This record gives structure tokens, C-alpha cells and sequence, in this order.
């Protein structure tokens, strides 16, 4: 169970890999304010065309 | 004590030659690993 | 179950399997032979320091070979014990080699239940007993046993059929006829020799003026046609045994007709 | 494959230090054993 503890480290370790590349896609969902900016505001400041 | 200490390195060697079977059984894997990825690079080069 | 976290069975692991072989059962092996030692020199002490003035030496030649008996059947036992427990740990390393890896499946299968990994628990909680059979008996501190008894009338007797392991305590001892002197020295001997092959009895020292000049000597008496050597000669302790018992008796004898001398002058 | 033949190395060398070190011991038993006979000379000498 000590080995087994290991391999859970291992897996821990590739489960902060996973939150890495969640960081990745927060920070592509932090580059989308790039264009959000522009992409929230064409429901808004084109009232009657859109 | 020191027909203990035979006792113990008899063991040792028993735990060495447990290891050398593991070993090569990871080998063993290992090279069907390999046959399987060069005969997959094989079949890619023959149509590249 | 989940009574416990840890899962029912679990595969062997190389660093385990190390500890696992250098799992070693106790030396009984020498202290055993070495108490054997010890209780065959002291039955010799006894038998060495008796004297025929004792009277009762039936019960405790009966206790002592009781004893005897009951330490051989535990020696007996004892190995039987520890063979059996070679054997299982054999059995649990053999089981072991075909056990599965280690991960997370494999936890999570043992841990809902899966009786694949059989542990030494059951097998070691309701081992089979050995049982060992054929007694030993070819020991020769079980042949010094039983030859105290019946040597009080006639020391220098020995029945023919004296070695017929038939019955249970050790031999077949009763009056018969025998010559307690060497034919070859013409004198009582002291170091007694007599192999399997001729059984007969004779002194060391004639038996070796007698076979010394020819490679092929047999024996002096008839019946046994049949060549003897150096190595078809064995030390059988009860006739040396016997004869320093009779010793012993005549000294005993002596000093008995002395103090008679002494008292009726 | 390195660790296999470093192993094997060891295993081999164990061997040939455990038939030297078996072959003192049976020689060790033996001088413990003729020295029994000494101990018990020594011993009955003290006695006598």
C-alpha cells in the first residue's frame, strides 16, 4: 500500500498536469475578453440589426 | 551468525534472480513494444 | 467487504518479495540433536552408575523409556511441524508468482471482492496436521533402552532370536546361550565388536590380529561363508554395555563377600 | 538491459563468494568440532 501510495502521487501529479492545461483553457478563456469585448457587445449595441 | 548472514545473502540472491525474471519480462515487453511500433513505421513507409 | 479499507487479497510485490525470502524458521535442527546428545550421555551415566543392590529398576527404566519415547515422538513431530511449513511457504511463493500487478483496477476489484489472491491466513489457520508415521527406531539411543531388564539372572546369555524386531520395546530379550569370551584371545573381552553380516562377537584386538596379513579374511566361526571387512564391522554399544554391567555385577559381588568376611570375623 | 547484466554480475559473484564462504564454514565446523573433542579433554582434565 505504500507503492500504491506512490502510484497515487504519480497520479496526483498527473492530475496537477490536468489543472495545467485547465489553467491553459482559462487562459484561452481569458484571451476571449480579447475579442468577448466585441463578441458580447454585437447582441447588444446593434439593437435592431441583431 | 555468520550462517545467518549465509541465510540472508541466499535470500538476497533468490530476491536478485526474482528481480532478473521481472526485468526480463519488462524487457520482453519492451521489445514487443518496439516490434509493434517499427512494424507500424514499416507499413507507414511503404505508402509514404 | 468494506470493513476494511485495504483490500481482502493483494498481489506479491518484488520489495515485499524480498522480506518474503528472507523469511527463515529457527535452528531446531541443532539444538535438537544437541538435547538428544545430552539425554542419550545421561541415560549412560545412569545406566553406568547402577548397582545391583537397587532394587526397582523396572519403573524406572519403564519411566525413562516413556521419556524417552515421548521426547523422540515430539523430535518427530517437531520436524514433521517444520517440513509442513516449507511446504507452505513454497505453496504461498508459488501462488504468489502468478499474481496479478498493481494499480487502481486491481485495488478496486479486491476491495468489492474477488477471491483471486489466497493468503496464508486460511491456509496457515487450518494447516493440515502431518501425521508422521514409521516410528523411528533404527536409533541407537533406542537400542540402549531395554537391555537393563532381564540381565540380572544371566548377564552372559543371549537368546537367538534376541534380534528379532517383532516386538515393540526395541528387541526380543531372554535367557539363552552365549559365550562371553573372545575364541580368538581366550579371554573376556572388553572392547566388543560384531557386525550385521556375521553376528558374531568378537574382541577388538583379535578381531584386528585376525584380519591383519590377508586383503579377503572371513570369519573364524562357521554359518557364514561370506567374506566380513573392515567396514561390515559396527559398533554395537549394548554388548560392550553388557559386559561392563557384568563387571560392575562382580565387583558389586566382591565387595559384598568382603564386608560378609568382615562381619562374621 | 544494464541493470539486468550488473545484476547477473552480482548473482554470479554472490555464487562464487557463497561456494568460498560454504567451504569455510564446512571447514569452521569442522575445527569446532575437532576443538569439541579438545573441550572435552579440557574438561576432563579439570574433572580429573
Amino acid at each position: 500500500m505504500n507503492d500504491v501510495i506512490g502510484f497515487f502521487n504519480e497520479r496526483e501529479a498527473d492530475l496537477k498536469s490536468q489543472y495545467e492545461d485547465k489553467k491553459k483553457f482559462v487562459k484561452e478563456m481569458r484571451d476571449t475578453p480579447e475579442f468577448q469585448s466585441w463578441m458580447r457587445e454585437i447582441r447588444s449595441y446593434d439593437q435592431d440589426t441583431k | 551468525q555468520l550462517k545467518e548472514d549465509i541465510n540472508s545473502r541466499q535470500s538476497k540472491i533468490q530476491k536478485y534472480k526474482d528481480d532478473t525474471i521481472y526485468y526480463e519480462d519488462k524487457k520482453k515487453v519492451y521489445l514487443e513494444n518496439i516490434k509493434k511500433i517499427e512494424v507500424n513505421v514499416a507499413a507507414l513507409k511503404e505508402g509514404i | 467487504l468494506n470493513d476494511n479499507p485495504i483490500p481482502k487479497s493483494v498481489p506479491l510485490h518484488p520489495k515485499s518479495g524480498k522480506y518474503f525470502h528472507n523469511l527463515h524458521a529457527r535452528d531446531l535442527s541443532n539444538i535438537y540433536q544437541q538435547c538428544y546428545k545430552q539425554i542419550d550421555e545421561t541415560i549412560n551415566q545412569l545406566v553406568d552408575s547402577t548397582s545391583p543392590s537397587t532394587i526397582g529398576i523396572e519403573e524406572q527404566v519403564a519411566d525413562i523409556t516413556s521419556t524417552y519415547k515421548l521426547l523422540s515422538t515430539y523430535e518427530s513431530e517437531s520436524n514433521s511441524f517444520d517440513e509442513h511449513i516449507k511446504d507452505l511457504k513454497k505453496n504461498f511463493k508459488q501462488s504468489s508468482d502468478a499474481c496479478p500487478q498493481i494499480d487502481l483496477s486491481t485495488w478496486d476489484k479486491y476491495r468489492t471482492g474477488e477471491l483471486t489472491a489466497p493468503k496464508l491466513s486460511e491456509l496457515y489457520l487450518n494447516m493440515p496436521t502431518p501425521e508422521p508415521a514409521t516410528m523411528v527406531n533404527n536409533t541407537d539411543t533406542l537400542k540402549i533402552l531395554k537391555v537393563l531388564p532381564y540381565i540380572w539372572n544371566d548377564p552372559t546369555c543371549v537368546i537367538p532370536d534376541l534380534q528379532n524386531p517383532a516386538d515393540e520395546d526395541d528387541l526380543q530379550i531372554e535367557g539363552g546361550k552365549i559365550e562371553l569370551t573372545c575364541p580368538i584371545t581366550c579371554k573376556p573381552y572388553e572392547a566388543p565388536l560384531i557386525s550385521r553380516k556375521c553376528n558374531h562377537v568378537f574382541d577388538r584386538d583379535g578381531i584386528q590380529n585376525y584380519l591383519q596379513g590377508y586383503t579377503t579374511r572371513d570369519c573364524p566361526q562357521a554359518a557364514c561363508s561370506q567374506v566380513v571387512s573392515m567396514r561390515d564391522f559396527v559398533r554395537d554399544p549394548i554388548m560392550e554395555l553388557r559386559c561392563k554391567i557384568a563387571k560392575m555385577k562382580e565387583s558389586q559381588e566382591q565387595d559384598k563377600r568382603s564386608s560378609q568376611a568382615i562381619d562374621v570375623l | 538491459t544494464e541493470k539486468i547484466r550488473n545484476r547477473q554480475e552480482k548473482i554470479e559473484r554472490y555464487t562464487s563468494d557463497g561456494t568460498t564462504i560454504e567451504a569455510q564454514i564446512d571447514a569452521k565446523v569442522i575445527y569446532v568440532n575437532e576443538k569439541d573433542s579438545e573441550h572435552q579433554n579440557a574438561r576432563e582434565l579439570l574433572r580429573d
